[PDB]
This record gives C-alpha cells, structure tokens and sequence, in this order.
C-alpha cells in the first residue's frame, strides 16, 4: 500500500550484505526478500539447538551497534541463565542527531530484521518480541506491521513456526518523543505504559526486565548481523574486515560532505576514508575542522587517522560522522549539542537534570555576547559536574564532547570570552 | 459529558487488545487520539484512562512527558522542523525563514484558521537530507522557497 | 567528474524555460535541478492516470522536434492503442548541418531530459527507455550516465518510483558515425545491434518497432518540453506563444552573424528578428545573402519576414539558421551540402544512393571549372532524381537545397556554367 | 609464433560491462567496439571474431556493421584522432585555415598519420558546434579554432 514520504537517503556498500537491498531507497516485500534466500537463515536456525546459535554468535565476536558495544553472543548467554519466560526487544528509537543508519534497514528491507528478529527470541526462548520505533518514523512503524502481516502469512510467525514447536509474536510498539527511550531501561519503562524513566541498574535487563523477567534488547543494526551470521557460519563471518573487529558497519555520514548518506564499510576503514574516499570529500573541498560522533565525541581535524572500530584509539560510538568544515563555529556547535542534552534530561537525577539546562542556558549566554564573569566560570562548573548520582548514561555524557570542543579549540572559545 | 466519536473509539479498543496487556497501548491510543483531534483534548484522558484500567494522574503524566504531544493548538497539520545540529549547520534558519514568508509564522504559532503549526524538534533521523522537516508523517528534504512552496500547496 | 572539453556555445532565453539552466555553460546536477522545482512535475505525473498525460500534452499542442512535427500526444495515443510491452526512445543523434541545440540540454540540463523521459515512459506504460546518442557527442554520453545514476539515488528511476508501482530504466545507446541513425527506422535497427538501414513504412513504430513492439521515438527537445506541459498545465502552456504554434523553441543560429549561438524564443519571431534583434546582425554588417535551414531549405534576402513557425510559409524544419552573407558563393556552398548527402546515404535505394554521389561528383566538376556540357545536364537531371522509389526522408531532400539555390540564385550559377 | 587472437583482461572485463548493460547482448555491439578502437587505436580485423563470440552474432554481421559505421576504423591505429569538421558551417568559417595549421603544425594532411602513430587527421561531417566553427575534436575533447598559435597550444596537451 501507501505509506508517508521519506527522503531519499543515499546509500553505498563495499559488502553488499545489511544493504544489498536497502542500497536501494525502496521498500523490499517478502517475495523480494525470499528470491535471494530471505528465510534460509531462519529454516536452518530453526534446525539448530538454541544454544549452538548463541555460541556461533558468540564466537562471530558480534558486539552491540546501539553505543555500549556489548558482546552479543554474551549477552544472550547471560539472559539464558535466568528462569523464562523471556522477552526479546529490537530497540529502534535512533534519536541521537546525525544517526540514520537503522531506518533504512527498517524502511527498505524490514524482513532483514524481522528474520534476525526470530533467530534472536529462538536462541534466547522468547516467545514475545518487539520492536520499539519512534514516534517520528512513522512510514518505518507502517512498513514493519504490514512485513510483520507478509512474515504471518508466509508461516514465519504465529504458532508452531514451521513445524519447530516455537511460537512467536511480534508487537510494533511507538515512542512519543523522548530521546531517554532509547536507554533499554527507559525504553522498557515505556513499554510498561509509563513515562520513560530510566532504572537504576543493577539489576540489569537480562535478570530483570520487561514485567520482571529476562529481557533481551538488541539495536536493530545489531539484529541485521543475525541471518548473515547463521547463514554463513561464525568463521566466514570473522573473515570480514579486520579479524579482532570483524563484520559490516553502517555508518551515517552528514554535515559538510558532498555524498551524505549512509556507508556499509569494513571497521578497518579509517574516518578520513569515510570522508575523502566514500563520502566524496568535504563541500567546496574545505578544510575539515572537526567530527561529531553523535553527540557523544568531538575529534579534531589531527584524528582522522584513527579507524572506525571498537579498540581503544578507534572512533567508536555508533559509527555517526557529522563533518565540520573550516567556517563553522565550534561554539555555535556546542550551543546545539547542549541544547539536545537540555530537551532530553528525564530529571531524575538532579545535577543531570539541572546541570543539562544550565549548560544550555548559560552557553546561549556565551554565544550572544551576554554572559557575565561569573556566567563563565559557572558555564565551566557545570559542565563538568552533570554526572554526579546519574544513574544512566546521558548524565554521564551531556558534558562530554562540549569539554572536548573546550580542550581541542581554546582559542576559538578563548574569542567568544573576550 | 465527553464520550469518543464511535469510529475512534473502535480504533483505541484495536490497540488496547493488540499488546498482551491494556497498559502497554497508552501511547498508540495518544497518537491516534491527536491524530484525530489535531491535539490531545483534556477532558480525553479521563475516559482514555478508564479504556487503560489506570488512574487519570498516570495518562496525566505520560501526556506531559512525551513531546510529540500537544494539550494546547488544534492544528490540522503539524510542521515538524529540525533545529538540532546538522540541520543547522545545513540551513534551518533559511527554511523557518521560507516557512514564514509563505505561513506568516514561526515556530511555535499557529496560522490563524488552524490548518499550519510550526514545531521546532529534535534530530529526526535523516541527517544527510539536512534541512529536514514534516508535514504530519510526511518527511522531506528543503531546498529552496519555491520547491516548499509547491510542498505545501499538496495539504489543504 | 571531469568531462571531455566542450565549446562554451552561447545561449540566450526570453521564456526562461528550456535553457533556464541551460543558458549556463556548465553542468548543472541533480541538487541545483531539485533547488529549482526539479522532478516535481514528475511526482504530479505519478500521481495522474497515464490517459490524463497523454491528453494534457495532447491538448498543449505540443509538436515534434525532429522536423517531422507531428503533434506528440496523438503519437503517443497511436502507440497505446496496441498491445504492450512499450518502447521509449529520446533521439539524440543530431548530426544535421548548423544544428546543435539539443547537445546543451543535454550537457548543460541532462535533468530536464531524464524527467521528460520518465513522465512520457509512464504516460505509454513503457518500463524500458533509451537514449540513443550519436557517437560524435561523447561528454553528453557520460553526463547522461551520471545524471542517470543520480536519479536512481534518489528513486526517480528503478522499481516502484515513489511508490506509484511505475518501474523504468533508462538505457543509454551510443552512435558510430551515420547521421541516418536519427531516422526513427534505422536508429531502432541500430539499437538492435545492426547497421542503420531505415525500414519500410507502414509499418510505422508505433505499432512495431524495437523487437517489433509498439515504439515511441521523440526529439530531445520535444521531451523537454514535457516537465513544462504538467508542471503549469496543458492550458497555461498553450498561452506561451501563437495559440497556433505555442511553446517555447530553440533556434540554432550559426554562420556570418555577431553571436552565434541556441535562442530560446516565441515561433512567432520572424526570422529577420533572430538575426538582426537577437544575434547581433552580421558580421561586419554584410548584407544578407542566404539562409540555410540546415541541409533542407535555401531562403533569399527576400524572406526574411517569415515566422520561424512550422507554417507553409513558415521556416520549418528545426529552426536551424545558418547565414551566408553578400560575399559568399552560393555554388561553393551547395557543393557542402551536397557532399554531406553523399557521405549520409544508406545505399538501400538506388536513386539516393547513385543520385547522392553524382549530385556531389558533378558539382565538385562545375565548381572546379572542369565539367562539360553533358556533366551540367547531368548534374539537373540527377538533382531531381534522387527521390524515386526512396523509402526515407534523406532520399525526398537530397536534392531540395541545392534546386532552390538553382531557382533563387540563377545569376550566380549562370557564372560557373560560362 | 602466432596464436590465435584474444582479449587483454582488463579490455574483456569493459567488454562484458557493455553486454551485461542493455538487456539483449546484440545491442552492445556499439559500446564494444568504441571501447576497442579506444584500446588499440583502431580496430583490429582479427578482433572481430571474439567480439563476434561474445556478441553471440555470425562474424559477418559484425564485419557489416564495422563497415557501416564511419568513426571505426580498420586500418591506421592512431593515439589521438583530430576530427575535423568539412561541412557548410565549418567551411564558411575556415576549415581550411585550420587544415592548413595542422599541416604547418604537424606535416600532415586529412586521412594520413604522423610518422610516429601520435595524431590522425579524420575529416567528419558536422559535429553539432556550428556556433563555434571551425570545430575540431581531438579523441573525445572538442574545440573552436582560433589561430594556429592557439591550436599549437592545444595540441601541446596530448603527449
Ligand atoms: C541516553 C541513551 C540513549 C540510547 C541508548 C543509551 C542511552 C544511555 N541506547 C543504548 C541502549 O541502552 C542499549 O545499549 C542497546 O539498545 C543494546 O543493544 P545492542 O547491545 O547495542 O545491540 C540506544 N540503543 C539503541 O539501540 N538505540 C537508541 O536509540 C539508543 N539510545
Ligand atoms: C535522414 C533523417 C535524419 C533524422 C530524422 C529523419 C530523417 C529522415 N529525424 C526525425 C526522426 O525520424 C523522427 O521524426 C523524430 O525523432 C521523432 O521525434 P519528434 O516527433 O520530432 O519528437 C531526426 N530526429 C531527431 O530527433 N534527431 C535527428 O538527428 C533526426 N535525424
Ligand atoms: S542521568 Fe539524566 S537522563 Fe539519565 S536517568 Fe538521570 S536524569 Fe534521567
Ligand atoms: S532514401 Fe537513401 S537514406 Fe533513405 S533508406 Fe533509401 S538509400 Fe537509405
Ligand atoms: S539534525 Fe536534523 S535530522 Fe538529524
Ligand atoms: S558544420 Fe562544422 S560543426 Fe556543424
Ligand atoms: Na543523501
Ligand atoms: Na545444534
Ligand atoms: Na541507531
Ligand atoms: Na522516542
Ligand atoms: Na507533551
Ligand atoms: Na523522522
Ligand atoms: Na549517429
Ligand atoms: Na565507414
């Protein structure tokens, strides 16, 4: 049928693997998806011990792409220790600016995620899944319930998945505008019919989430990973990029670049290839001041040596490159940043819920021209005191790259206190 | 006094039996409800909360934390504009600023018969198309005056 | 990228339409067409039953571009009246003496042709169109591919455009020297893989054309005109102009004028006004000699007042104006174009094919002062020879120009016949 | 010795793009055989049967169309191929003076090569340029010639 307008994001793969189809910015059906072995994965997990799918995860050294780079195999391990029933969750809520990359496996082959969907609650005895989407993508909630609806009817879902004795439901479940949703704990707060309050952990999903019970959530990029990982073999799967950090990684490239869009790219790839070998170079080809990873990190223009992976040196994160070019203004940008992390405090937490306002209000103070000495000092107070007693992790972070933006462009500051 | 219209209140009973438990529809049941009134009405969330099984002050709560939510403009159709980082860097202000020789508004305003409102949001997940924005669940790229112009000329 | 070099043809509008981008020399791509309301009559079109289009640029009175003039919803109507599968194909090879319009929408504007191109393949129901481009044109050939691939990113081409359930490829052919590929006939046999023999008609492509399919063949500058047709409507374009001969045109001025260049205008300027209001006048303000319309018609000083229209008394053709001023040879001339028709025959016919190399052999003889008395009658006699049992247009024209410069210019023939 | 006659890689790897590109191979014949002239400077006669092979076409379909189609040639391999416009417009505008410039430049006429297999001159029918006359092309880039010290500058591009 018809669905709302998306725009048309560009996407390019050197794999050919989470993309082969969603390269292309269109919606792909289930018999579109079965003509190149869409399913197989499923019918040949279906066959295999839930326990040996959690060890060839396990041993594809597969890791969260949500930001927390969890082991996933480990993970699914840990939520199988626990008495059932289970819950598995796929988390789509992707609202940290700059970050696109799940919706276009959701919008243009939502049956790559439904599958891995089934293997996961396979693996972990899950008879109830969901998918939790934002309320902002509302043509990727309409896709997933008619592919929900293909999947049904093509024997999939339901009861007695092809004759396994595994049952399985999908619920679509919507968000309502809150970034916070986006924490699994939060995330299972909202699912509960509540406001999205993050939980103090421990305990941590796996032992106790959605109604008490273990509790499974993925990132949808992560899920993506599944079939592939199945219908490969662990071995074959290591085998793509470098070995210590293996597999397909979506990144969503934005800001001054001439081809924004999203790349699918091996985790070996450094972050100045992105840009000058993927993403076309940078608009009028100037020079790159710096790079947003989100709203987490700020890399200057000296780091783009680092590649895009999970070690120590490595960009990290989700992967997201927001490009800054030689005429933007750092503060202008930081003032954005702090602004974000002021909408989305949940204010549960005081010094994050009042540090994130008074980071944001005072810096627009700087910004303008308006702020005092003691505006100055107290812009500087607060910016690093925003985590004390936060019991998730955007308190942890709302200071993070704005302190950044402070210790790699002085001088730049250094003139807005003047 | 407040009763739902009967084909709304059908369409709340589907997402309140869809989930295993009544609760967990609270915010399916708030979109349609906007969706169908251009806004949330108070006087809704009474009844809503008895559909629920909960107590008022929970629908109360939930309302007010959840921003894609409004008690408080009636609008047919709702412009969502992106004014965080990327969209910024890439030319929000040149789109509120052809939202408003074409509207007569800002964001925040509703245009006098209640047909445009203009609402400033946080990233909307398609950064590369930079500046974007919404018409209700429609999404699109701006690029100039004249390319919104023929955009919006599609709601009436 | 970086293109083969171009000459930086001069151009100029009073309409603003065909060569609003156009009338810059460069390549404008996918962002700066979009900027300007760009593929935005195509999404109108998808939204429109195909009949509807069909009926729209019927009742524009849009009228071909190739020299036929055969209005173009009623072609486009012959061809839907037989059974599918459609053909499309946008006729690039413009190799006809003094014309080189088409070649800078092309190059300058490739956007303005590929969205003419989806909407008049969706308005047939063709799911396969071609560009056939003539071989002496290769940047436009790789600015066409590009532009091709920019509009499959953002899904203007490939399955289910925008959701409509239309699907189409643009395929782009290349020519290889023979100006009879731009007959409608040979250029379809050339796209098939043989030599450019025009075929015998009726059957005529509409009905059986490429692989013996229902076959529309159409101008560059005809479809051009189609973003136009949709975007203001049938009505608002058949205002443009004479209500008789409405639309904007393009009119290749090339020869002993100030500023030679394509000029957009109304088809009721006359053609005294594009050389002497647009083009400057001639040069070092000689008198006016002749006008060539390309290699068809031989216009004298004395028809200057005409409507550059497709009118009896029109101009006709393409609206390709070449000017010979007071001090160039007539006979020198003809000879050119003689010996382009000799180059150009297929050799099928008899006629054309031994009336096209003795019309040029015995005319190089005049005008070398080597020819006899029984060359000169011979010389007329195949002049109005060539035409018999020709079963294209080259063989019924070979001989035109040349007569009319016998008819129109006795005086100067008379001189060489001494 | 002798052997019978085959493709270079990377040249068969262009040429299978071609055949994969429009839905029937037949069509590509075109495409392929610009793509020969353009790695060997010319077509070679004896590569007309592998293409004819991969074309799944009779060799003497394509020998026709090879004789058919004016831009190949079968006989002088040439680096650069300087297309020199002899039609009505040209003419009028000095295709003459830009003949003989060529010839003062490089010592040779139209249909011959250079000494050395560098340049080609191959009188054309007109290039669609007729504003920028006399028009010339050199391979794929075409020009307006101005003067014979302009056209040396030009030629002084191609190495
Ligand atoms: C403030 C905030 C916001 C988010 C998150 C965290 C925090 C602290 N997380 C991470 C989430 O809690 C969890 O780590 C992942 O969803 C687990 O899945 P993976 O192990 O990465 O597949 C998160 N994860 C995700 O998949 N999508 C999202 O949009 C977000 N948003
Ligand atoms: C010898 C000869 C050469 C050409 C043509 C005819 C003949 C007899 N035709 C006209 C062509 O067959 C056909 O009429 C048009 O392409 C149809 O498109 P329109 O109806 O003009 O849009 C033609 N048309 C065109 O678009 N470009 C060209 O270069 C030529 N060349
Ligand atoms: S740290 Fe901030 S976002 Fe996290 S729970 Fe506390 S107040 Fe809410
Ligand atoms: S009239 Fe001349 S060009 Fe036309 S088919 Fe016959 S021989 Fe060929
Ligand atoms: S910053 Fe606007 S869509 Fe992401
Ligand atoms: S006559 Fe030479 S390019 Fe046209
Ligand atoms: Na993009
Ligand atoms: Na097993
Ligand atoms: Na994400
Ligand atoms: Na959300
Ligand atoms: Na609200
Ligand atoms: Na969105
Ligand atoms: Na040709
Ligand atoms: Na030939």
């Amino acid at each position: 049928r018809s669905y709302p307008a998306i725009p048309r994001i560009y996407a390019e793969t050197t794999l050919n693997m989470l993309l082969k189809r969603a390269k292309k910015p269109r919606v792909h059906s289930i018999d579109e998806y079965l003509k190149d072995g869409g399913y197989q994965a499923l019918e040949k997990a279906l066959n295999m011990s839930p326990e040996e799918i959690i060890d060839w995860v396990d041993k594809s050294t597969l890791r969260g792409r949500g930001g927390a780079g969890f082991p996933t195999g480990k993970k699914w391990k840990f939520a199988v220790q626990n008495p059932g029933p289970r819950y598995f969750i796929c988390n789509a809520d992707e609202s940290e600016p700059g970050t696109f990359k799940d919706r276009i496996i959701i919008e243009r082959d939502p049956h790559l995620l439904i599958e891995g969907i089934i293997i996961s609650s396979y693996a972990i005895g899950a008879n109830e899944a969901y998918i939790y989407i934002r309320g902002e993508y509302p043509a990727g909630y309409y896709i997933l319930r008619d592919a929900i609806e293909e999947a049904k009817k093509k024997g999939f879902l339901g009861k007695n998945i092809l004759g396994s004795g595994f049952d399985l439901e999908i619920y679509v479940a919507r968000g309502a505008g809150a970034y916070i949703c986006g924490e699994e704990t939060a995330l299972i707060e909202s699912l509960e019919g509540k406001r999205g309050h993050p939980r103090l952990k421990p305990p941590y999903p796996v032992q106790k989430g959605l109604w008490g019970k273990p509790t499974v959530v993925n990132n949808v990029e992560t899920i993506a990973n599944v079939r592939f990982i199945i219908s490969m073999g662990w071995e074959e799967y290591r085998y793509i990029g470098p070995s210590d950090y293996a597999g397909p990684k979506l990144f969503p490239v934005s800001g001054k670049v001439k081809k924004p869009g999203v790349y699918e790219l091996p985790m070996n790839t450094t972050l100045r290839e992105v840009i000058f070998k993927y993403a076309g170079g940078t608009l009028g080809n100037k020079k790159v001041k710096a790079v947003f990873s989100g709203a987490l990190d700020c890399f200057s223009s000296e780091e783009l040596d680092i590649p895009m992976d999970y070690s120590p040196l490595g960009f990290g994160g989700t992967g997201t490159v927001i490009v800054l070019t030689e005429e933007d203004d750092i503060v202008e940008a930081a003032l954005k940043i702090a602004e974000f992390y002021e909408h989305e405090t949940c204010g549960q937490c005081t010094p994050c819920r009042v540090g994130c306002y008074e980071q944001a209000n005072l810096l627009e103070k700087i910004y303008k021209g308006e702020a005092t000495e003691q505006d100055w000092e107290g812009f500087d107070f607060v910016n690093r005191n925003i985590q004390p007693t936060s019991i998730c992790g955007l308190g942890a972070v709302a200071g993070r790259l704005i302190r950044q933006t402070l210790e790699k462009f002085p001088e730049e500051w250094e003139k807005y206190r003047k | 006094e407040f009763e739902f219209p009967e084909e709304l209140k059908t369409k709340l009973q589907e997402h309140i039996n869809y989930f295993p438990k009544k609760r967990q529809a609270i915010l399916l049941c708030l979109h349609e409800i906007q969706n169908y009134y251009g806004y949330i009405p108070p006087e809704s969330l009474k009844p809503l909360a008895d559909m629920l099984e909960l107590p008022l002050n929970h629908v109360e709560g939930v309302v007010a934390f959840y921003d894609m939510f409004d008690r408080e403009d009636k609008a047919k159709y709702r412009i969502r504009v992106c004014v965080s980082i990327v969209c910024h860097l890439m030319g929000t202000n040149k789109l509120l600023k052809a939202l408003e020789n074409i509207l007569g508004i800002k964001p925040g305003e509703v245009t006098p018969d209640g047909k445009f409102k203009i609402v400033p949001v946080q990233c909307l997940g398609a950064c590369s198309e930079a500046p974007v924005f919404m018409v209700n669940d429609d999404e699109y790229k701006f690029e100039s005056e004249v390319q919104l112009n023929e955009i919006l000329s599609r709601y009436t």
